[PDB]
């Protein structure tokens, strides 16, 4: 479809210029390639939902960008040379195998003269690789967020910073992969990826997308039952609300209200301020609590963690200053090394649930002072030196 | 139609009619089998609303009935067998025809010429019907194996057939025909294969050593594998002692086939394959010896003399000597009704500085020991373990190669450099020793196997000679239930005394310049006859002791457990066996006491 | 050729049968539209993906067709006997009539008959042991029952591969099997054949036939395990609709046709052909006069003590602990909170002391008697022994979460030995599973959180060597209170030698072995069978608490925390009698009541629970 579309498009551009007679000096531009990057296509249910029934279809996705491979070159066009004469002829990959001629071009001859493959001379597409952590929301449970990976391609490459919350659409895709790495064997059990059509170059376009008004802001982005909103603003009037809420907070837990309260504030915490630049005290509030054990002191962390969308619950000593950040593990799926956000970078946003704080490794929590103060984190370590915000 | 019936075959079958008609005993036996199947068939259908087809045949009949069919099958099982099995399947069809398989035979016997053991085998025995006995290892892990092929053919409908003759098929071999997998019928119509029509059979093949007991003085063992399938499969565990009826196959090309040494992989098929019982020597006591025992049994002091008979070379340790004796004896064995068995045997352990002859003695142990294997430190692999021999060996049935203890079941395991051995093993040892059994889930064959072997072990002082003054513990160096597990723990010391030394060196020199033969003889009969049972006479003494033991000793030293008690039990029972007494006696108690004391102190 | 690949006539006739199929199909009666027709349009409306067949309505179709003739050919006896053909052929019979195999879009499943339909009277389903499984049932449709391990992550498996000549056009449909394949090239197109030049074909993913299989291995229910040996495991085939329904640590009745797939061991190891086989999965299923059998126990009364004794009479002494083990086995009643949150619900028992007691011997006992009990030791059962690995399973497909220990024995007790030696990761998990119903593995290919319903029994030896009395409690005890907090019942068993009793025990041990039977003059121990029965009957009760018992409970509890803290510093201890102490006791009496079968929850049951409590510890004073 999109192919036909592009064709019609060029043809139309032409027919338009012709109306204009001389256009843009002159006919070269028509020969140039225009391409469709359709977006906004369908309401797709997550990923995990999808059936093999749809292997190839436009699909909508969302959520922050986990990790992204560097550009990986792709010769559409391989590059070959001959031992004789030499002739430089080169074959385009097309289908994913490169079938090289045994012999030979110039001489030809014959001669069963080695046809050399100049790897520095071959074409490269990057079509980059983005580990995607998808949030469909609408979580059916009991599922835990799937991670995705999409090949992008072309101009799309690198247009995305990691962590962006983006809307992109693309083609569902599935591929087998060879198991032995020696033998020709392929794994059956195909492995699925996304082809990555349009994102939401679109990068260059940016708010030119917002033109046409950008879809009435998704019709308010599904704001509450307006009536529900009224209920909210209504309950606000409840004078007890400050208390009543704290009650509603922990149904199971008894008494200890001021706790429930301070927490409630932790849910409402503060307001972010960028100053002119910097500023950025955010709203952050770090509450600690101790006492006699079995306080339910656990139970609460349970509750919050349950509530908290981005929160994470961790145990003292089940921990050290590293697991909170930057695993930088070998991807090993590609047999690659891959930067893995440790616990904290993930926890950026929402709250963090810390068991056995008093018991944390001294190495650990050295982390904290950075976090607590900075509210961000600077890892100069290993291959990449950076200060990430959590 | 095949190659058409041969009056060879025809007369073979026909000839085998009168037998089995006489002796008719089988004629109804099959009917019994059918009956059983029928009844079970009604149980499945009506209630919620099985047996094998082989029937044994005593070879005794043939000699009377047919000497030439006797002789013929024995010699030419190839010829005689198949037609016979045919006759059987036919009569079977006759018995109950109406409602709607090999119908094999065991071939009991009345063996044999043709009675030979795995040591003495072939080349004349090659391809004759044979009966060999011995231990079961390396066993196998069965694989189901397929049979006859079936194919649907559209649009022609119809059906196809196919068969497959294994190298193990029949017994005596044949010119092999590869049939591969039938498909794409000619004319070119494809063939849709169908299962559940196509028959299959489970498959298994195990190895059989020559009888360890009957083994020669010393030498390399010579074992032979046999294939067992379906019904025959799985009947026995590795380490079982058994006698197998099966033909000797030469199967396979011996290298003359591919033109470009060894030859002709040979194996035994099935067949009857009976599990047999053996103790837990050989020997021959005649009249005189048994008498000699009998008279000697009366001698009151005999036990000490015995205790002396062991150590021609060794001074002292008569306590220990006595100990070993008791090990040889071992407190009978008790398997409670519908309940776990009481361990009769005792595990022994010795500790001291080297030159203790600890190494040396163990040899002497092995000598008159009547079996069993010896093990030194590491040692392994698996010790007693089957290793679950992978893969198969043969046919696809993955072998279980019975290890030391299994093989040493019924027998004396020597553990040398016991300290050296890996805790990895030790974990198992806990099971083997106490639990008295071994269990294997590995991949794999899921079975628990029984090694009943008794245990002795010698291990160095923790470090250096420091054992002597060292604390009762940490002198140990191999906690713990280890320590508990050995029924006996012996601390020997190398500390010097000049008087003692002279006493030694005299003996020493003399060496350079009650006959043990009679020993093991005295042993075996004592072993099989007879169990002392137990007597309330002692029981008091024992409890008295034990309470004294936990009581004062836990202050003095440790550990004292119910284990201690049981050990006492086995101890007494053995001492009665030494006494030959069909009963337990309070004197024997006093002895076991003395010894246990010595162990403690 | 004839005389090669012979033909053999069989009573089986498919021609008439297929007709019979079309007859029963959608032309059916018992269930205005006939069930299969309507269902068939619901699929034809595109709404319904898979089609579940049931043989009972076939039984009814036949009794309709038997009587009420003409006599019609028996499908069932033929189906279960083959059924493999029956799948594909049935499929064709259907494909015609709707409101080729390449375009089907629907899955066909069958449901076996047990049943009351067996009782008609009318086998196909006899839930079986893998032991009970013989290699002669290959191709038969069979129903069995066993423990789900493995239980794999569905992966698309392709059936046939479509290439297109694009020169000769047409298509190239290559069916595919096992793990791997080599893609076809040139063109097999009959038009590209015999031409001087064959077309070149490249596959098209939209065309090909793919499937998501889902894999599992199943283990013997282990009650079925023969006295010896060990419980066996089995692989199973599942694809399409049936996928995802499976989870480890599941006890399910599965119904599927048992099908072989060729494999063997080391090449030097195979005579041929074996099969190595497989199993395929069509369908999965996860107080009359017996009250007399209970009543034998009941009428005698003193069932709490009687049974108490009746547990592992094999050992002399410690009736208290045994009595505890009783309730341990009983459990109850849990609760759910209204939102709701649940509260176990179960007992957590610690057994202290060393070396002897053969303390383990008890554990052996329980694990023996208790259905769904599992005996384990520290070094011992690996952490991944308790945890589940995601590992592919056979026949069906793929990446199966194979659980152990807890998952394996859940809803039933789990027994731990050398509890000191279990190290740390173990300790963590357990510390967690004290949340009950909770195990969670985030590692790698596992995001899942399993629910473990097991109960926990903990046997450990005191800090070396044994219980230094000079060592305080928790001194002589190596473990963290955090876990100890979880442990409901810590039975600390210490040994001070005593002339008199040691006589008694000594006698017991002499009498048995001397007798196989220890109890005499007079104790009737309870057959763990009928015992287990009575247990089943009690487990149904779910008692309710008196306000009074509630009150006394409270007061006492105050007294309990109060004295416990009044103890203050060390010795003695462990404090503090945390609420969990309370809650625990609540569950405890809740159990004692259930021994009465209750619903009353009388204050005596409580006071008992107390006596027991005070009894558990304080043994330190002797």
């Amino acid at each position: 479809v999109i192919s036909i579309m592009d064709q019609t498009i060029k043809d139309c551009m032409v027919s338009l210029i012709v109306d204009n007679n001389l256009d843009y000096d002159l006919d070269e531009i028509e020969t140039k390639f225009y391409k469709v990057r359709p977006y906004n296509v369908g309401s797709c249910k997550g990923m995990r939902e999808l059936n093999p029934n749809d292997i190839d279809k436009l699909i909508n996705l969302k959520g922050l960008v986990l990790r992204s491979t560097p550009v990986i070159p792709d010769m559409k066009v391989a590059f070959f040379k001959c031992n004789v004469c030499d002739h430089t002829m080169a074959v385009e990959i097309d289908r994913g195998v490169i079938q090289e001629p045994a012999r030979c071009e110039r001489i030809d001859c014959n001669e069963p003269n080695s046809m050399s493959l100049i790897h520095n001379r071959c074409s490269f597409a990057d079509k980059q690789v983005i580990k995607l952590q998808e949030t469909p929301d609408f979580v059916p449970d009991g599922q835990t967020p799937h991670s995705i990976s999409l090949c992008v391609y072309d101009e799309l490459v690198d247009s995305c910073r990691a962590g962006d919350r983006i809307e992109v659409t693309g083609t569902f895709r599935s591929i087998p992969i060879r198991a032995n790495s020696r033998q020709r064997v392929l794994k059956s059990l195909y492995k699925t990826y996304v082809d990555v059509v349009h994102v939401k170059t679109s990068t260059i376009e940016q708010e030119l997308m917002q033109n046409k008004v950008d879809h009435n802001e998704v019709e308010e982005v599904r704001q509450i039952t307006d009536q529900d909103l009224a209920k909210i603003r209504e309950v606000a009037a409840r004078e007890d609300l400050y208390s009543l809420l704290a009650r509603s907070i922990a149904p199971s837990i008894y008494e200890l209200e001021d706790v429930k309260k301070g927490i409630l504030l932790q849910l409402f915490g503060g307001t972010n301020k960028t100053f002119t630049k910097g500023g950025r005290y955010r709203g952050d509030i770090n509450i600690l609590l101790c006492g006699d054990p079995s306080t339910s002191k656990s139970q609460i962390l349970q509750y919050v963690h349950k509530i908290t969308p981005r929160g994470v619950y961790t145990s003292g000593k089940g921990s050290s200053a590293v697991g909170l950040t930057a695993y930088i593990t070998r991807d090993v799926d590609t047999k690659q090394l891959v930067l893995e956000s440790g616990a904290l970078v993930l926890s950026d946003g929402g709250v963090c649930c810390i068991d056995e704080f008093d018991k944390m490794s001294d190495s650990t929590r050295s982390v904290l002072h950075e976090v607590m103060e900075q509210q961000t984190i600077s890892i100069a370590k290993a291959g990449i030196i950076t200060t990430l915000n959590a | 139609t095949f190659f058409a019936p041969d009056a060879v075959f025809g007369d073979r079958v026909r000839r085998f009619q009168e037998f089995l008609d006489t002796f008719t005993s089988y004629r109804d036996s099959v009917r019994s089998i059918q009956v059983y199947n029928s009844n079970n068939a009604a149980n499945y259908n009506d209630d919620q609303d099985i047996l094998p087809h082989r029937i044994i045949i005593s070879l005794d009949d043939l000699r009377e009935f047919d000497r030439s069919f006797w002789s013929g099958i024995l010699v030419e099982p190839a010829y005689f067998i198949p037609p016979a099995e045919k006759a059987l399947t036919d009569l079977a069809d006759s018995m109950d025809d109406v409602p709607h398989h090999p119908w094999k035979l065991s071939f009991k016997g009345s063996f044999g010429a043709h009675a030979l053991s795995p040591r003495t085998l072939t080349a004349q025995h090659l391809n004759k019907l044979v009966s060999v006995e011995g231990i079961v290892t390396k066993t196998s892990l069965v694989r189901p194996k397929l049979i006859r092929s079936v194919h649907y053919a559209a649009k022609t409908g119809r059906f196809h057939y196919r068969d497959y003759t294994d190298a193990t098929t029949t017994l005596t071999t044949r010119i092999p025909t590869p049939a591969i997998y039938p498909t794409e019928d000619t004319e070119g119509n494809k063939l849709t294969t169908e299962y559940g029509y196509s028959t299959f059979i489970d498959h298994q093949r195990i190895t059989v050593q020559e009888m360890p007991e009957m083994a020669p003085a010393g030498q390399l063992p010579r074992s032979i594998d046999v294939i067992l399938d379906d019904d025959l499969v799985d009947k026995t565990k590795p380490g079982d002692r058994v006698n197998v009826v099966g033909v000797f196959k030469s199967l396979g090309a011996g290298g003359m086939n591919q033109s470009n040494l060894i030859g002709f992989k040979t194996l035994i098929l099935g067949n009857t394959v009976y599990p047999l019982h053996a103790r837990s020597a050989r020997q021959m006591l005649t009249d005189f010896d048994i008498r000699n025992i009998n008279k000697l049994s009366k001698k009151k002091d005999i036990f000490d003399i015995l205790s002396q008979s062991l150590a021609p070379s060794i001074y002292g340790h008569d306590h220990i000597k006595k100990a070993i004796l008791l090990m040889l004896m071992g407190g009978v064995e008790k398997n409670l009704e519908n309940g776990s068995h009481l361990r009769g045997d005792i595990n022994i352990l010795m500790v001291g500085d080297p030159s203790t002859a600890k190494s040396q003695l163990l040899r002497f142990v092995l000598n008159t020991a009547s079996l069993a294997i010896a093990t030194t430190g590491r040692g392994s692999s698996g010790v007693g373990l089957t290793a679950a021999v992978t893969t198969d060996r043969e046919t696809g049935e993955r072998r279980l190669e019975a290890g030391a203890m299994v093989l040493a079941d019924r027998g004396v395991v020597c553990i040398d450099e016991f300290d050296k051995m890996t805790d990895v093993d030790r974990v198992a040892i806990h099971e083997v020793m106490e639990q008295q059994t071994v269990t294997i889930a590995k991949a794999g064959i899921h079975t628990t196997l029984n090694a009943r072997c008794s245990v002795i072990a010698a291990a160095n002082p923790v470090f250096g000679q420091y054992d002597v003054n060292r604390d009762p513990h940490q002198n140990i160096a191999l906690p713990d239930s280890l320590l508990s597990r050995f029924d006996l723990l012996f601390v020997v010391t190398d500390d010097i005394n000049e008087i003692r030394d002279r006493s030694i060196s005299e003996h020493v020199l003399r060496t350079h310049r009650v006959t043990i033969p009679f020993l093991r003889k005295y042993v075996q009969y004592a072993k099989e006859r007879v169990i002392p049972q137990l007597t309330q006479e002692a029981i008091n003494v024992i409890v008295k002791n034990y309470t004294d033991l936990r009581n004062d000793d836990n202050t003095k030293k440790s550990p004292i457990t119910a284990r201690t008690l049981e050990t006492l039990i086995r101890l007494a029972t053995a001492h009665a066996k030494v006494r030959l007494s069909k009963t337990v006696n309070k004197v024997d108690a006093k002895v076991a006491a003395n010894l246990l004391r010595f162990a403690l102190l | 050729m004839s005389a090669a690949l012979p033909s053999i006539q069989l009573p089986v006739d498919y021609n008439n049968l297929f007709n019979e199929i079309t007859d029963f199909l959608v032309t059916f009666k018992q269930d205005k539209g006939p069930k299969y027709m309507a269902m068939l349009q619901k699929v034809a409306n595109r709404e319904l993906n898979s089609v579940i067949i049931d043989l009972d309505d076939i039984l009814q179709y036949q009794n309709e067709k038997f009587l009420q003739g003409t006599q019609a050919d028996d499908l069932v006896s033929a189906i279960q006997q083959n059924a493999n053909h029956f799948t594909e052929l049935f499929c064709r019979a259907i494909d015609n009539n709707m409101p080729p195999n390449l375009t089907r879009r629907y899955f066909l499943y069958f449901k076996p008959l047990s049943q009351n339909c067996a009782r008609r009277y009318r086998i196909s389903s006899k839930p079986l042991s893998v032991r009970q499984i013989k290699g002669d049932f290959l191709g038969q449709l069979i129903t069995v029952r066993g423990i789900i391990t493995r239980v794999s992550d569905v992966k698309p498996a392709v059936e046939v591969i479509a290439y297109t000549c694009d020169q000769c056009g047409y298509e190239v449909f290559q069916e595919v099997n096992s793990r791997t394949f080599t893609p076809l090239s040139e063109c097999t197109s009959e038009e590209c054949s015999q031409n001087q030049t064959k077309g070149q074909l490249f596959m098209s993913t939209r065309a090909s036939k793919f499937s998501a299989f889902q894999e599992c291995k199943i283990q013997e229910l282990s009650q079925q395990v023969p006295v010896g040996h060990i419980p066996r495991s089995l692989n199973i085939h599942v694809n399409g609709t049936l996928v995802r329904s499976l989870s480890p640590g599941d006890i399910v009745d599965v119904t599927g046709i048992f099908l072989p797939a060729p494999y063997t061991g080391f090449k030097a190891l195979k005579a041929g052909l074996l099969t190595e086989t497989y199993l395929e999965a069509q369908f999965v299923r996860q107080t009359s006069d017996v009250e007399e059998r209970v009543m034998e126990l009941i009428t005698s009364g003193d069932v709490y003590n009687r049974l108490a004794k009746s547990i592992a009479p094999e050992i002399y002494g410690n009736l208290d602990v045994k009595k505890a083990l009783l309730l341990l086995l009983v459990g109850g009643v849990d609760k759910r909170v209204g939102d709701g949150m649940k509260i176990r619900g179960d007992i957590n028992v610690c057994l202290m002391g060393d070396p002897g007691v053969a303390k383990s011997q008890l554990l052996k006992a329980i694990c023996k008697i208790s259905p769904r009990g599992v005996y384990t030791t520290g070094k011992g059962s690996s952490g991944v022994g308790l945890t589940a690995a995601v590992m592919k399973d056979p026949v069906t497909d793929e990446m199966i979460l194979e659980g152990g220990a807890l998952v394996l024995a859940d809803n039933g007790i789990c027994c731990i030995d050398e509890f000191d030696k279990m190290d740390e990761s173990d300790r963590t998990a357990i510390h967690e599973v004290m949340e009950q119903q909770t195990i969670s593995i985030s590692k790698a290919g596992i995001n899942t959180t399993l629910n473990a319903r097991t109960s926990i029994l903990a046997a450990a030896n005191p800090l070396y060597g044994r219980y230094n009395p000079r060592l305080s409690p928790l001194d002589n005890i190596n473990l963290p209170a955090a876990l100890l907090s979880r442990f409901d019942i810590l039975f600390l068993m210490l040994d001070i030698p005593s002339r008199d009793d040691d006589e008694k025990l000594a006698e017991h041990v002499t009498y048995v072995h001397m007798h196989n039977k220890q109890p005499d003059l007079d104790f009737t121990p309870v057959e763990p069978s009928k015992m287990r029965e009575y247990i089943a009957y009690a487990k149904t009760k779910r008692p309710v608490m008196s306000e009074a018992v509630n009150d006394y409970v409270v007061q006492a509890y105050i007294r309990l925390r109060q004295d416990s803290k009044r103890e203050m510093d060390s010795k003695f201890s462990f404090g503090q009698a945390t609420p969990r102490t309370l809650l625990g006791i609540i569950r405890l009496s809740q159990a004692l009541a259930k021994l009465r079968l209750a619903d009353m929850v009388d204050i005596d049951d409580v006071e008992e629970a107390l006596r027991l409590v005070r009894v558990s510890k304080e043994s330190l004073y002797q």
